[PDB]
């Protein structure tokens, strides 16, 4: 919710 | 502990967001919507939707000053924001009543302009006035001595269009039609006895969650009246769904909520529908068999990806269902509360 990752 | 609000800059002014009020919880979603955090390559936006706002918001026991806005004092527009939220935290031996700070944002055109600081003295001001001096919070920022540290994964439940608005790449050697075959899944979950979690299921998942979070060391403690709030199902905003053995008894559940982003810059997909890894509860169901109907279900419910992080249990089956590892750190942080550090397997806690 505080990060927005995606695929390393 | 100071009675008046601290000072902002000149043609600012403190607003407490009733929202309750449709068109200032739209105005909350459209700050977010356009300034909310964003990935490292400004791909992607968070869109909280303004109903799980207020879920999110709203919790037992909140109070209207937590929501605290910034508005421009000649125009009213909104451009800032910082809530907290009451919660019970178990912290290692201690269980004590803290707030968790969330949804800190200021609007883009107000950045570097030091507003950010002075949100968090004025939020930290009016929960001390309440009597709590401790809080929980999380962030990507490294700060000081983090309780604890998790990485994002993620499993990919639509890999075509992940992979074409760049959420997620072509492994070696390997070729859209062959990373959509690698990715599907069931079309039905397969535990049987799984349904959606009901009212009367509210005092049976607040047994069990209470006595799995245990033997984590940063973990909620929720009342019944908690549980239902932050579990009961809502469409697009909550799912959980638990398990009924054959005597019709509940000893499982999955749970996970809906926080689409925002596609910025793709010709034709606007919107990437995730689903995120709530409170998961095994004493039955394998937590693998579990997990994979959580993936069915998700995918069943036209989400592009399903979203966790390698806390509590959840490295005993990320790789076996084929999650990736995200480029994403979430540090976990507890104000005016010195602990040990512990490893992601410890904390057994989730914010929205
Ligand atoms: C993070 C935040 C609030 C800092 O605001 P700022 O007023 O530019 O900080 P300043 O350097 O002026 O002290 C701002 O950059 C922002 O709104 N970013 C998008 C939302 C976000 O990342 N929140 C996470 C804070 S842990
Ligand atoms: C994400 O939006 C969280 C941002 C955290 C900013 C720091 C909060 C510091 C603690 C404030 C409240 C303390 C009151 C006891």
């Amino acid at each position: 919710g505080k990060v927005l990752s995606k695929i390393f | 502990i100071r009675q008046e609000p601290y000072t902002l800059p000149q043609g600012f002014t403190w607003d407490a967001l009733d929202l309750g009020d449709r068109g200032v919880l739209k105005e909350l979603y459209t700050l977010l919507n356009e300034n909310y955090v964003e990935d490292d390559d400004n791909m992607f936006r968070f869109d909280y939707s303004p109903e799980f706002l207020l879920w999110a918001l709203r919790p037992p026991g909140w109070l209207p000053q937590w929501h605290c806005g910034v508005r421009v004092v000649s125009s009213r527009k909104l451009v800032g924001f910082i809530s907290a939220i009451p919660a019970n935290i178990h912290i290692y031996d201690t269980e004590k009543k803290m707030v968790e700070i969330n949804f800190l944002c200021v609007h883009k055109k107000l950045r570097s302009k030091r507003v950010a600081p002075v949100l968090i003295r004025e939020i930290t001001r009016r929960v001390h006035l309440e009597g709590i001096f401790q809080a929980v919070y999380t962030a990507g920022v490294v700060l000081p001595k983090p309780v604890g540290t998790c990485r994002y994964w993620h499993r990919s439940l639509n890999p075509r269009k992940l992979i074409e608005v760049k959420f997620s790449h072509l492994s070696r050697n390997m070729t859209m039609q062959r990373t959509m075959k690698l990715y599907r899944l069931p079309e039905t979950p397969k535990t049987a006895g799984l349904r959606p979690m009901e009212t009367k299921d509210i005092p049976v998942v607040h047994q069990l969650l209470t006595r799995y979070l245990k033997q984590f060391h940063l973990t909620p403690v929720m009342s019944q009246e908690e549980v239902e709030h932050w579990f009961y199902p809502q469409e697009n905003i909550i799912d959980t769904f638990v398990v009924e053995n054959a005597n019709g008894e509940v000893t499982d559940f999955l749970s996970f909520y809906t926080l689409p982003s925002t596609i910025m810059n793709h010709p034709t997909h606007k919107s990437l529908k995730a689903a995120y890894s709530f409170y998961n509860v095994h004493t039955q169901t394998p937590l693998l068999d579990l997990m994979s109907d959580a993936l069915v279900l998700a995918k069943m419910k036209g989400f592009d990806v399903f979203n966790a992080l390698d806390l509590m249990e959840n490295k005993t089956f990320l790789e076996k269902l084929k999650f990736g590892i995200g480029d994403g750190n979430l540090q976990y942080y507890l104000y005016n509360w010195k602990c040990p550090s512990m490893g992601a397997e410890k904390v057994g806690l989730v914010l929205q």
